[PDB]
């Protein structure tokens, strides 16, 4: 049997597949560890490293990046998990090395292979507490560029009333994923601050692992790609909408859950953005 | 006469134990650096720049970890400048410590 | 792959710190032993023998101390067989505590 | 200007050394850690070590053991302080090294060099928590042979309402001595039990160190050499007494303080114990 992970559903996405809307013909970028390729529930189009001591954008050391890509595009047979843009086209910008520490300019350089690349969505399930002029360049580039970009809010809770959201995900230009449960409760770990545009399933996200694996996992980290998968699903429905379109989409249909400090927007619905 | 002993451990977990440590190693600058520490040398230097104050010890800048979160908590027990120490800390993953210092956490 | 890293200090006075330490050292058993102890090897042995459990660590039997009252205390911190370790003793003198162990304290 | 430490006063001494008692002609063995024999306020009549590596009985490398000598005999002239019994004959028994450790055989073999070089008086400011029925021979043999026998009661204050005296001290034959304060309140690390004999002043007790210092030190073993220089004093009066007579001198005429597990008989008083 396949399995629907829970997280899939929260955000309405079968409803889309129901009328055809699977991601397809959509290039998606996860910039990362890397993806196993060699996963049965994957199927990989391209890719590039920028680590330069690991170059082969498809070996997963850290497992991190099979997972994400795995909410994003799972295959859609009667394995595995299902991802939530199942046909979409994957790529693998790898930018993170096997401990997944990976530099600005490694992530600034895998962006810039992305824009050229014509993705249309990225995923960057990444972050550090400090920014930069070139990243936040490389960013603002992608979205001139037509690209929509997605990227985790961070993981370090909260701390006064003083923000916790990391980069790239405080720039305006990144839509910012903070993480809910099954219950639409914001998990803990969670970032806040004002730059958080919505909420995603982030809480016990099973997808795929290398080695033709499947685990579940915690973080803001599994909350964007739910995001990605669901741009990416608008854009099989409406493929000359521009990323404004369907960042608009996104944040002005979410259901509306706590306070915009602890929960942006709220939690997405993309049944509902796909209008 | 520095005396000067640490012990580093860490383990996934939120607290110290109800979170086994799965590595565990001792450094000494004193006089000169030496211990298990695949990084001596620099953690003496480390501390020595920071002037041993755990809390004081810049992250990154220009490094990203995967936004993950499988929590590891970090102790440290000893002298510096024989002046005793026992501080511990919990980094949401293991890449956020390890962007730490540069070398203290070199582990 | 035993987990195992302690480190020791010694100074005068009743409590921890109220109480500076004036020496100190590190000992690793694992998987073979080293550290600043001179006397690595008996001392691994020693908790080895007690399998890793101060308050068990036979006194001397047949060695006298003189009957001075300098009040000496004892710290140790890591961990035995990846289980922590956060023992602190005092004895009445410095001679009490080398006819402690054997060589744990051998120091 | 020489000094009385206070405790030398608490047990009366003076008033013996007033009417010509000084403890003269007298053979006290201090077993121990060797004694200074090059101070100005000792005179060292003769020794032996018992010690392998540290042969010279008048090489005190602890200070300890001149330390306790000083309680006994510390001259009596215009400088230092002023033992208890003046006029005794000191002898360095070394059984104790650097460290102040000494192994029982060498207790033991210090114990019988006093019993053949007749000494009368014994002090071991020393002690360990097992006996052995060696050392308790030892000490047995002494006694039989005339030599009153005296020793720290030990540091361990309390432990319930179980003992704390060690060994020799907790041998009924070996008179045990416990520690008490210029107020005559037991020191909080003095050893208690039904093994304890007598009281004396060990807390802060003022004595000749190496190398013509003189300092303050504290422990059950700055109160035997008092009672040292006590039964000294007594044989300068009487000196056809035995040990027995001596003995009892000493405990029949203590002034009490409280429960004998915590303080004996009391206090010692030599003015009261020559008679
Ligand atoms: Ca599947
Ligand atoms: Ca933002
Ligand atoms: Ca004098
Ligand atoms: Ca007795």
């Amino acid at each position: 049997a396949q399995s629907v992970p829970y997280g899939v559903s929260q955000i309405k996405a079968p409803a889309l597949h129901s009328q055809g809307y699977t991601g397809s013909n959509v290039k998606v970028a996860v910039i990362d560890s890397g993806i196993d390729s060699s996963h049965p529930d994957l199927k990989v189009a391209g890719g590039a490293s920028m680590v330069p001591s690991e170059t082969n954008p498809f070996q997963d050391n850290n497992s991190h990046g099979t997972h994400v890509a795995g909410t994003v595009a799972a295959l859609n047979n009667s394995i595995g998990v299902l991802g939530v843009a199942p046909s979409a086209s994957l790529y693998a910008v790898k930018v993170l090395g096997a401990d997944g520490s990976g530099q600005y300019s490694w992530i600034i350089n895998g962006i810039e292979w992305a824009i050229a690349n014509n993705m249309d969505v990225i995923n960057m399930s990444l972050g550090g507490p400090s920014g930069s002029a070139a990243l936040k360049a490389a960013v603002d580039k992608a979205v001139a560029s037509g690209v929509v970009v997605v990227a985790a809010a961070g993981n370090e809770g909260t701390s006064g009333s003083s923000s916790t959201v990391g980069y790239p995900g405080k720039y305006p230009s990144v839509i910012a994923v903070g993480a809910v449960d099954s219950s639409n409760q914001r998990a803990s770990f969670s970032s806040v601050g004002p730059e958080l545009d919505v909420m995603a399933p982030g809480v016990s996200i099973q997808s795929t692992l290398p080695g033709n694996k499947y685990g579940a996992y915690n973080g803001t980290s599994m909350a964007s790609p739910h995001v990605a998968g669901a741009a990416a699903l608008i854009l099989s429905k409406h493929p000359n909408w521009t990323n404004t379109q369907v960042r608009s989409s996104l944040e002005n249909t979410t259901t509306k859950l706590g306070d915009s400090f602890y929960y942006g927007k709220g939690l997405i619905n993309v049944q509902a953005a796909a209008q | 006469y520095a005396p000067s002993a640490l012990v580093l451990t860490v383990g996934k977990g939120v607290s110290a134990t109800t979170a086994a440590p799965e590595r565990a190693v001792t450094l000494t600058c004193a006089p000169g650096p030496s211990g298990t520490h695949p990084a001596a040398g620099s953690a003496c230097a480390d501390l020595a720049a920071v002037g041993g104050d755990l809390n004081a010890l810049t992250r990154g800048e220009d490094v990203g970890c995967p936004k993950v979160y499988d929590p590891v908590l970090l102790t440290v027990d000893g002298v510096w400048q024989g002046k005793r120490v026992s501080y511990e800390r919990v980094f949401s993953n293991e890449c956020e410590m390890n962007a730490h210092g540069s070398s203290v956490f070199a582990f």
